[PDB]
RNA sequence: GGGUUCUAACUCAGGUAUAACAAUACCGAGGACAAUGUAUGGUGGGUAGUUUGACUGGGGCGGUCUCCUCCUAAAGAGUAACGGAGGAGUACGAAGGUGCGCUCAGAACGGUCGGAAAUCGUUCAUAGAGUAUAAAGGCAAAAGCGCGCUUAACUGCGAGACCCACAAGUCGAGCAGGUACGAAAGUAGGUCUUAGUGAUCCGGUGGUUCUGUAUGGAAGGGCCAU
RNA sequence: AAUUCCUUGUCAGGUAAGUUCUGACCUGCACGAAUGGCAUAAUGAUGGCAGCGCUGUCUCCAGCAGAGACUCAGUGAAAUCGAAAUCGCAGUGAAGAUGCUGUGUACCCGCGGCUAGACGGAAAGACCCCGUGAACCUUUACUACAGCUUUACAUUGAAC
RNA sequence: UUUAUUAAAAACACAGCACUCUGCAAACACGAAAGUGGACGUAUAGGGUGUGAUGCCUGCCCGGUGCUGGAAGGUUAAUU
RNA sequence: GGCUCAAACUAGGAGCCGAAGCUGCGGAUUUGAAACUUGUUUUCAAGUGGUAGGGGAGCGUUGUGUAAGCCUGUGAAGGUGUGUCGUAAGGCAUGCUGGAGGUAUCACAAGAGCGAAUGCUGACGUGAGUAACGAUAAUGCGAGUGAAAAGCUCGCACGCCGGAAGAUCAAGGGUUCCAGUCCAACGUUAAUCGGGGCUGGGUGAGUCGACCCCUAAGGCGAGGCCGAAAGGCGUAGUCG
RNA sequence: CCACUGUCGUUGAAAAGCCAGGGGAUGACUUGUGGAUAGGGGUGAAAGGCUAAUCAAACUCGGUGAUAGCUGGUUCUCCCCGAAAGCUAUUUAGGUAGCGCCUCGGACGAAUACCAUUGGGGGUAGAGCACUGUUUCGGCACCGAUGCAAACUCCGAAUACCGAUGAGUAAUAUCCGGGAGACACACGGCGGGUGCUAACGUCCGUCGUGGAGAGG
RNA sequence: GCUUCGGGGAGGCGGCAAUAUCCUGUGAUCCGGAGAUUUCUGAAUGGGGAAACCCACUUACCAUAAGGUAGGUAUCUUGAAGAAGCGAACGAGGGGAAGUGAAACAUCUCAGUACCCUUAGGAAAAGACAUCAAAUGAGAUUCCCCAAGUAGCGGCGAGCGAACGGGGAGAAGCCGAUUAAUGCUAAUGUAGAAGAACAGCGUGGGAAAGCUGACCGUAGUAGGUGAUAGUCCUGUAUUCGAAACAUUAGCGUUAACAUAUUAAGUAGGGCGGGACACGAGAAAUCCUGUCUGAAGAUGGGGGGACCAUCCUCCAAGGCUAAAUACUCCUGACUGACCGAUAGUGAACCAGUACCGUGAGGGAAAGGCGAAAAGAACCCCUGUGAGGGGAGUGAAAUAGAACCUGAAACCGUGUGCGUACAAGCAGUAGGAGCCUCAAUUUAUUGGGGUGACUGCGUACCUUUUGUAUAAUGGGUCAGCGACUUAUAUUCUGUAGCAAGGUUAACCGUUUAGGGGAGCCGUAGGGAAACCGAGUCUUAAUAGGGCGUAG
């Protein structure tokens, strides 16, 4: 793998680039479609880690535009794009 | 278990994307005065990996 | 800041006693040296581990290896040979931009030094010149030659193409911002063009809020330029 | 010349005739003084050259003796081996043919000989090249290390 | 004396010569060290190197690289 | 071969031969198209040389389930013939041999298929009844025994060694020594013979040697020294 | 004790001998018995000799199923398709990789090919001296006759290539994906370079055949 | 083989392997517990030594001669008691390669592996925070599944590779969680006992198979028995025994050792190394050869350079079960494991023969039959070998080299062809002959042979190209080469479907539970961040990437 006779491979070739960063790898976007998965009515983090909708060791969700909500819920400490606020008020939830 | 080794030096050099993978382009690290502004311009930002190229990317980076 | 002396560490592969070896005691001789541990510079084929290219009318020797121009190349492109010939690894803040202006080489005739040929005048002269540099292609709207003002040798880009295994390479109208020259319409993102070049890694430098391992910083990393 | 390429150098001697030998010359490709120079009695299963004696070494082989070979009886291997109903020639052809073409010759099978061919057997050519093969050796290749050596600290103190 | 098993030699050795080291817990060698050999020897000895009876002898060059001595200056480690 | 108004050459003409080409007849197959429409049927069109290689469909073999089934002493597996069926791998039946197991079908799993690897093991060929029968010191004959005598025993004669090819040991071996008995194998032939097989016997020490006492080289070595460990050295000694 | 010469023997009587000769034979001699030195180590009157028929690093076991871009081999059957021996790069050149070429699946559907008519650009074959050179003769460097040229051109095809339009024929082209193999090619033509217009030579281009194709 | 204690009840004196003398209901052989005896060598131990040998000293007793019996006599450690040596794997610790990979190679990899050395225990080690975390905090150690081939490290190459945390197994904390005996109580194990039910007929050497009809079953897919048996035997289901000794627990008691009192040459630092996934790196943390060296609770350690703040925890005393690792062994049970070239090297007198100085290497080799009934006797032969009869047996080309009995290879017999003809030995034709069958009788069909004609240079490999005089194969038989595990991608198929699926575990175990995690459902950007958008930009322009599993 990345041989290519003794050429100088692509990888080689090219630049590195980039950082990776720790944040986000405990930042878990939330579509609007999986939150039937949720028992009750409010929407917070430890609500979708124990619906399963985020890792159990994720701190931060975001909820965006993707399905759609059948149901009010009250979404409490999570981020919420403005489509995906636009839907929650539209089936009468609130974000706070 | 084993499992497949990502080649870490190949994951440092392409990303994922939609449809394919992205990367930076060469020829911008030094040696840049004599290099003319469009092509100071143009090697610089993101490509696409050549179609040609993308079954190698797949086999070094398996799990991207 | 150096020597000298001392003895008490340390040494004796010295004497005597302890059976012998060794240790011990004393005496004797040395003595803060020697020697050994750690660290460090030198030396070091004594010994190890290895490297020591490829092309090639066998190999070696010689030559070559990247780029540009012509031909081979069979009137699109491409196309090999240790085929035939030549260049490059730069230069320039003007030799770049613009506005304005100009036209060369030669030959003959006349003229002080002055000639084959200097400078001056005349008549022919589409380039027999020039083009920073090789060749090819081009060049009068000159791309050749002057002058004034200048910095577009700009920043962000770029529809669309050429070429191309990839990585690269090439051309580019137009749009925005700032600028130069022009009365203006305009032209200008280097130079007639095609050589003047070197990936990644690593490290340096100028910027930047992007990140910042409890938190605020910082270190380090990333991004942009080099 | 254990050294001289040219080279069988030249000249002398030896032979009928001498690229060797011996003597000398010096034009030493490219001798030379303890990686010793030039000699040297004695010594050497040492190198070269020349004689006497002697000879089957040879002209040119003859005869004879013994041991095999040959025949019989007993015992009973070997390498090799795709399969063989396994001829010449001139051609052809992966380019030197028992096996293909054309042709010529040839009744079937032994035994004693023989070695021209079967590119005969034997050993995955040691020559030559290749492989980013191996080994061991060399060095002012690289990088290390042992060893040897330098200084600082420690063991390690006192006085002037 | 030697290539046991294709080389016996002009090769190795040799008595002799020279250089050089070594003052004795010698130099040198084996060994991690202890312990050894050198040697129960002591510079007329011991080690290393070359040369190789004997006769006549052994010229010149110290630029290179070694070795020996010197230290004025330059450079230079750890450490601080 | 042979050919001369050709069986040569030139220019024309007409016949014919000639291939796995084309056509005819029968059969199979790939793909596509049409319709009873997962082969259910018929057609039609174009195809069907093939290394590396890609794709598709199957055969057989061992084992598991199906299977406490089914087959099988009225004869399993295996062997060896024959007949028959399929494009093939192969299937089916059956005679003989054999004498105790086998396995339909459909799934499932593979130690699943061999001519080559100078492949591995065993067996057996060719060479070939060929070479050779191991010092050229040498044998002849008469008796005996015996199934059988060149080779054994006995006898006479001949030849060979005799600083050995005789004798005594050490080392090494270990019964080979002696007698009886046997001759398959072993003995490079035969063998009645043997260092072969089998059964018995045979080795007697105060003085010969060992052991023992003693030490050499060189070992081991209370304590001792040294060394990551293991160990190395070394005194007295103790072995040798 | 040794091993100078020769014959023999070389599937030997023998994994180094025999025979006939040969050397040393009181010495740096030969020989018995026991012991010491051990593998990058020993030992060596030195040949890289010898260290148990093994020596430019013994033997045994283990790491170990070392590695091997190399060579050999790779086992049942039938059906369909079917290459390449090129380009680029490579401590590469007989290896490998991207692309090209093969296969299978999907998407797409004439975007493809052939031919007719038609729009283009060209600097080759031929030709020619207008330039760059080169050549001859005459007249007097220039004039006039007269030749030649890959790196000369005042000219200049056929083909080929890039487009358009239009029929018919046709198991097209293109794209995305799974699996490759191949990157030693050879000859006969044609156009050349090289060689000697030598080579079953070599190097390109281009066609056909072989490769991988039997039949006549 | 001797004694005894239990079992058992008719045979027996181990196997090849029989024969003889005998033993045995006065209880043998046999099996289980205990005891006695127990040569010499070997740690080998009185000294020595070429193991199985040589030589002693000494105490007591006996003998009178040249001895006999019973002891004692090694070394080391600890204060009389211990140790030594050997032997599987697994543990902990001291040393520690190279081949290989990087398509060379030195950093690096291999790998802290192989190997060497030391030393335990049934496990070992570790273990109770001078640990993490940064969440609403948790609360020792070990092991498993995830996290994750992620974050990192790395000639940033080849490679190496976490942690936090989540889900499980197991849970425990102490300051004596020690060791060894003995004694009770319980349980186990080490021999054993009983244990159901079938007949007739036919075939057959033999019946268990066939036909007919019964029976048992808490016992029906066991091994045998002359062919295939629930009812013939041994067994199986079920119920069960212990004089003696062991083991496991609980209890009690003894005698040995141990019992810190909060930790200075310590933490930290300089230099050189090592370990941390982390190769000096911006390098925390751990270990220490060398040189140094605190504070000591108004204090100190950590939170990945470092500082401040905040959190957390108290090193320099010791201990601690389980969950985890293994198999030289014992018992029970199992196998889409082998079946004599396989499976252990070894089914057999195998670590043998054989080879090697030695370390070491290392085979080949199974089968008569149901029962030896293993062939009396006769004949040929040498009292041989071998055979032919007789006999046994179902069968003797089942006769001991013995089941079956392939091929290579080598004979004999029959038929046809073949001694004037040139070559991969066949093939397509084709006469004649021979032989079976038909057929109302020399014609066809089947089989064997093949005069004569045409064509025709093996196979594999490797090549541009091979009859090639290029490779490989003497032949036969047997064996001999694309696997396994995990990860990953694509395709088919099945189930569920915007969802799918659990892992380890638990489980009275293919079920059921276990949602941790993983994939899909959104992308853009280095990132923060935003999100059907996002990035770049001064730009809201342009452009890039985006807009059924
Ligand atoms: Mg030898
Ligand atoms: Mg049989």
């Amino acid at each position: 793998a990345g041989f290519e006779g003794g050429q100088t491979p692509l990888y080689r070739r090219l630049p590195k680039f980039g950082f990776t960063s720790k944040m986000a790898m405990t930042t878990a976007e939330v579509r609007l479609s999986e939150l039937n998965k949720v028992e009750g009515d409010v929407i917070s983090v430890a609500t979708l880690k124990t619906a399963n909708i985020i890792r159990h060791d994720m701190k931060r969700a975001r909820i965006i535009l993707s399905g759609d909500v059948t149901k009010a819920y009250t979404f409490q400490g999570v981020k919420v794009t403005k489509g995906a606020k636009q839907a929650i008020e539209a089936a009468g939830g609130s974000i706070e | 278990k084993v499992k497949m080794k990502t080649k870490s030096g190949a994951a440092k050099r392409f990303k994922r994307t939609a449809n394919g993978f992205k990367r930076k382009q060469a020829f911008k690290s030094h040696i840049l005065t004599k290099k003319s502004s469009k092509r100071i311009r143009q090697l610089r930002g993101l490509k696409m990996v050549d179609k040609s190229d993308e079954a190698a990317v797949r086999r070094m980076c398996p799990y991207i």
